[PDB]
């Protein structure tokens, strides 16, 4: 469960990301593909090479979806409803992979937000990402 | 994988009594019912909308038997799982794009099925040995992932 | 989320177990300790030799909690609130272990109830044990 | 641990810049704040109730120093992590009763702290190599568990 304090931390941190989101998203995916190669099995059609146009474009979509969850942090399961169906019936990515990408997002944000990434913010963001992951994975069976 | 000689033995003795046709079809069918997302890899097999369709689908059964065949060979090679499954690992990664995490799932389903069949005989010590075999197999199938 | 067909499946299954809940409970614990030795770190104070009493006794406590969860299936979070409290503030078992005990319960049940352990029933029990685990770790942070 | 020399020299490269006196306390501290359940092993460390109480806790800082010292020594023996960590593995398991999953959490936190301290210089490639390292270290510390 997210608390008032978590919601505040999450909004402040994502607020500083701003118009760098699509870019942090792409970096997170790249970090993911190099550190955990099994994840590449889900993108056999993508040119995954560094600087890939498909990768940057995909980071943007991941980022926008995270921005929509931040914007509706008190109604997440409904704001993400369409995304949760897509994952359950089409994408069907194994739950363990959501942790790998969450971790990579945290790394990406620590790498770019030295001042905002305090123990308490890191804790709230980790919780936030685990709730997003749970929503997107909630209709699997 | 570090198997005790009596563990190596516990596994071999029981396997000797497995009906591969039945067990193979049952393990794969259950993987598809208990973990519906795995169905993404078998679209061509047909109707899999319900448990009955899945358990009755003859292609699922025939594929179950072939998978367990590869598995049997692995028990003849417990001291060299990596080499036995190298090309099968290349295949499952480069052509099929199967996330190895799925190997662990099939492994655990495979264990409940043996329990289901052998009952009292699938004792905790016997289970412990087969848990190592299944992890070992999962790890060898994952080896050539890059 | 558990569907009506899942709830039915779990009451039926758990119904047979009946008086044997305590023993299957103890059996699952034994399978877990031998199959996944890291689980033993949470029980340094118990005698874990085969058939000893500590394990016998704890087996019943686990089973009772589950029986309780089965009878309160439409209301798990409330029926398990104190147990969740106890897990979060005192026991503090890492979340991965819950899957390990869940699997060992499934194996124990498959072994004792060959007729009742159909694939649909297998599926329902797994979702149910996962729902129970989610509840027990809901208040960790 | 299968590590390329590319991986190895980069890992070693960056480590030269690490202030072990600081990173160790940051890493242990963040573990206790981000995954609060891990505090079950450090009650004797006194007050751990708020993020500041943990991060500034002198026993937490002293202890993190010890942790990272032993880690540094593992980077000096990447080809024999298991032997390097065997007595620490026996201790954590037989005396301290620590669930090895906890070594993986610390590994991941440590990677975030690295990232936090080096920014842009913590490139995806460099991260990939550090993930292999913390995985190897976590596996070596778990290896003597029985
Ligand atoms: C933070 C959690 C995640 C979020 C918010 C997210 C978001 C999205 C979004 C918005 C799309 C575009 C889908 C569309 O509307 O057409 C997408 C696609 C996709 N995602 Fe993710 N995703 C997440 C995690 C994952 C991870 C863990 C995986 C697997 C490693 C994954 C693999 C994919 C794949 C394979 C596609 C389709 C790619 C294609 O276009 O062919 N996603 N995701
Ligand atoms: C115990 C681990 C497994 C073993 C030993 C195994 C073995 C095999 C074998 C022998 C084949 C036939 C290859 C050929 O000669 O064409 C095969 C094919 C295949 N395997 Fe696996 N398998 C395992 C697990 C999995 C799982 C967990 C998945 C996904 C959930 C999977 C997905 C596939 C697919 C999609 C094919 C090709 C099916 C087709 O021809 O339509 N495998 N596997
Ligand atoms: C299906 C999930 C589980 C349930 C329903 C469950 C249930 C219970 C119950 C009812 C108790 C006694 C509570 C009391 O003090 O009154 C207990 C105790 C305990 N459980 Fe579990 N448990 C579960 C999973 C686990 C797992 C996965 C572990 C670790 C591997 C674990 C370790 C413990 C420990 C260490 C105690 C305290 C024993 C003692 O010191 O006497 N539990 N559990
Ligand atoms: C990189 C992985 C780790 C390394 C290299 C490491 C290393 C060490 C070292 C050198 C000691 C002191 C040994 C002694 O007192 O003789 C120690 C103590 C200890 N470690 Fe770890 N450790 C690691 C991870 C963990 C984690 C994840 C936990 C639990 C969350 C943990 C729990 C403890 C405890 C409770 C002590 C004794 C505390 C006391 O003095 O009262 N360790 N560790």
């Amino acid at each position: 469960v997210l608390s008032p304090a978590d919601k505040t931390n999450v909004k402040a941190a994502w607020g500083k990301v701003g118009a760098h989101a699509g870019e942090y998203g792409a970096e997170a995916l790249e970090r993911m593909f190099l550190s955990f190669p099994t994840t590449k099995t889900y993108f056999p059609h993508f040119d995954l090479s560094h600087g890939s146009a498909q990768v940057k474009g995909h980071g943007k979509k991941v980022a926008d979806a995270l921005t929509n969850a931040v914007a509706h942090v008190d109604d997440m399961p409904n704001a993400l409803s369409a995304l949760s169906d897509l994952h359950a019936h089409k994408l069907r990515v194994d739950p363990v992979n959501f942790k790998l990408l969450s971790h990579c997002l945290l790394v990406t944000l620590a790498a770019h937000l030295p001042a905002e990434f305090t123990p308490a913010v890191h804790a709230s963001l980790d919780k936030f990402l685990a709730s997003v992951s749970t929503v997107l994975t909630s209709k699997y069976r | 994988v570090h198997l005790t000689p009596e563990e190596k033995s516990a596994v071999t003795a029981l396997w000797g009594k497995v009906n591969v046709d039945e067990v193979g079809g049952e393990a794969l069918g259950r993987l598809l019912v208990v973990y519906p997302w795995t169905q993404r890899f078998f679209e061509s097999f047909g109707d899999l909308s319900t448990p009955d369709a899945v358990m009755g689908n003859p292609k699922v059964k025939a594929h179950g038997k072939k998978v367990l065949g590869a598995f049997s060979d692995g028990l003849a090679h417990l001291d060299n799982l990596k080499g036995t499954f190298a090309t099968l690992s290349e295949l499952h990664c480069d052509k099929l794009h199967v996330d190895p995490e799925n190997f662990r799932l099939l492994g655990n389903v495979l264990v409940c099925v043996l329990a289901h069949h052998f009952g009292k005989e699938f004792t905790p010590p016997v289970q412990a040995a087969y848990q190592k075999v299944v992890a070992g197999v999962a790890n060898a199938l994952a080896h050539k992932y890059h």
